[PDB]
């Protein structure tokens, strides 16, 4: 959910989930396999 | 005698929000 | 997210007076 704020700053409420699903000869060595991460927060950016 | 007005909030959201704390829900 | 019609109609509700003005 984005919106504006003083001096044209952009404030946002964020829910983010991302990542892979575990799937085990160097196959995992080549593929990304970056785990899973979810972050829920709210922040504003100039 | 009466006034109808529009106020433009900047630094906050207007609608009440809900957050989950894995058991202690916060409004 | 409510509509302009609903919001304005609910605004003009339960008021006993006249002589109104507008505020930005």
């Amino acid at each position: 959910i984005p919106r504006f704020s003083s001096r044209g700053q952009i404030e946002m409420s964020l829910t983010i989930e991302d990542g892979t699903g575990n799937s085990q000869n160097e196959n995992t060595s080549v593929l990304p396999e970056v785990g899973r991460t979810k972050i829920s927060t709210i922040a504003r950016v100039p | 005698k009466v006034n109808f007005g529009v106020i433009k909030l900047k630094n906050t959201f207007v609608s009440d929000r809900t957050y989950n704390m894995r058991g202690e829900d916060i409004v | 997210i409510p509509g302009v019609a609903t919001v304005v109609e609910r605004l003009l509700n339960n008021g006993k007076a006249l002589s109104n003005r507008q505020a930005q």
